[PDB]
């Protein structure tokens, strides 16, 4: 559905300007509720907390088709120099800053110590801070030629703890979706920092579910004190 | 009924049958009372609370046919002729037709399609401008009356990045006076609404009898002439 179609369908579902009592929303209000419904729905879908679907980020073809258009791949070789880590062999890599949730994350190693295995792709394992001390020395769950520990730190960073030198850092994450803005908003107004029209980038399959959720949120907003 | 019939049946209903008959009314007085009755009837029938039926402009077939001959469609002229001070920085000033009695429908045709103009009240304006958006709903435009001289000037507020192509106004034309005879005289030309020539009732024949009855009632209240009758018959001026 297009922006005109989000708006017309949203009005039709709210019975705007019908004879019975009803609710009428401005295009900014429509955009607010559509974007809120979009973000709520995709977070619930990713985490699998939606009772209607009850499935996680890629647990079925339906959810794949829904969140396929947020999946972005990232690659970086630059390391942030001056930062304080929990080990001598800790390197820091910036996060794309539009990341929502990291779903795949892998690291290529370039070191002469691991002879003839150079450039080995190594699995980046997110490790909690409880597990870190007892995992530095762990030979089965700790850093190795085929395993790297990643810790989240301040300023949108990934502290990669590795035994061998880390050359490249590859990621595949869920991105900030573009907001659903139905009209060029006036000066000052914006949704997620966007003032111009922004169409939903997801597939049209989930647009109608987003419309239903937005309508329900509108009815909640108008009828939470009555 | 033409003006001669207005006057003849005015005479019939006023003093030709009354037992202790009163002085006959001069034609200027009959024209004045007929014009007053016409305006009173129009105001009574436009507003539901003004008549005993509780029915306004389009609440029944009779009310439609009453104003049917008094409805007009025209356009507002863009007021870029001279500078002015608008209350809203993003409003375009338009001038309504001079012969305007009541606005019943407005619409504006922009580059984004036609939009129904909603006349917003001052308290409604304050409420809407206290909100973050401050623009109409999709298929509507906002309107407020601004500084007016000799004719109503109107500020049209539309959504951002929109230009107005034309501004149509479906309104009720100002009724023309009912003048029975040429009011020209050597001792001084008297006019009802700036016109001395004979003027027929330009409304439907359905309410001519009503206008006549109201005029006769006003004539008899004038004849009675005490404060009482003036006060109760001034209630229906409205």
């Amino acid at each position: 559905m297009t922006n005109k179609e989000f708006s017309d369908g949203f009005s039709t579902l709210l019975n705007s300007f019908g004879i019975t009592p009803n609710i009428t929303l401005d295009e900014y209000e429509k955009s607010t509720f559509l974007t809120n419904a979009q973000e709520q729905l995709i977070i619930d879908i990713y985490s699998g907390r939606n009772i209607i679907y009850g499935k996680s980020f890629e647990q079925t073809e339906e959810i794949r088709r829904y969140l396929s258009n947020l999946v972005e791949t990232y690659e970086t070789s630059t390391k942030v120099t001056g930062k304080l880590g929990l080990s001598k062999d800790s390197v820091f890599f910036e996060i794309p800053q539009d990341t929502w949730f990291i779903t795949y994350e892998v690291a290529f190693l370039k070191d002469s110590r691991l002879g003839c295995l150079d450039g080995i792709e190594a699995s980046v394992v997110p490790l909690p801070q409880d597990d870190l001390y007892r995992a530095k020395d762990n030979p089965f769950r700790g850093p190795s030629k085929d395993r790297v520990l990643r810790l989240d730190i301040k300023s949108d960073l990934a502290e990669l703890i590795s035994k061998y030198n880390v050359d490249k850092y590859l990621m595949r994450y869920i991105s900030q979706p573009t907001p659903i803005i139905l009209v060029d908003l006036p000066d000052g107004l914006s949704i997620n920092g966007v003032s111009t029209e922004s169409e939903c980038e997801l597939n049209p399959v989930v647009h109608r579910a987003i419309l239903e959720r937005a309508v329900q949120l509108a009815i909640i907003s108008k009828t939470q004190l009555t | 009924m033409n003006v001669n019939e207005f006057s003849n049946e005015f005479d019939v209903l006023y003093n030709n049958i009354m037992s202790n008959a009163a002085p006959g009314l001069n034609e200027y007085e009959k024209s004045v009372l007929l014009t007053k009755a016409q305006e009173e009837i129009v105001k009574n029938y436009f507003e539901p609370a003004g008549n005993k039926y509780g029915k306004g402009l389009d609440d029944s077939p009779k009310r439609q046919i009453d104003f049917s001959e008094l409805i007009k469609v025209g356009e507002g002229v863009l007021n870029t002729s001279a500078p002015t001070i608008t209350f809203d920085k993003r409003a375009k000033v338009y001038d309504l037709p001079a012969d305007l009695f009541l606005v019943i429908n407005e619409a504006v045709d922009t580059n984004a399609g036609t939009k129904q103009i909603v006349p917003i009240s001052y308290s409604d304006y304050t409420r809407l401008m206290s909100r973050p958006y401050k623009e109409p709903v999709k298929y509507q435009a906002w309107r407020i009356i601004t500084t007016s001289i000799n004719n109503i000037s109107v500020e049209l507020i539309v959504n951002s990045n929109e230009t107005i192509t034309d501004y149509k106004v479906r309104y009720i034309r100002r009724p023309a006076p009912i003048i029975t005879t040429n009011l020209s005289s050597e001792y001084g030309d008297v006019t009802i609404n700036g016109v001395s020539t004979v003027s027929e009732c330009e409304l439907n024949p359905i309410i001519h009898s009503e206008i006549l009855q109201r005029a006769v009632e006003l004539a008899k209240a004038a004849y009675q002439g005490d404060l009482q009758a003036s006060v109760e018959l001034g209630q229906r001026s409205e």
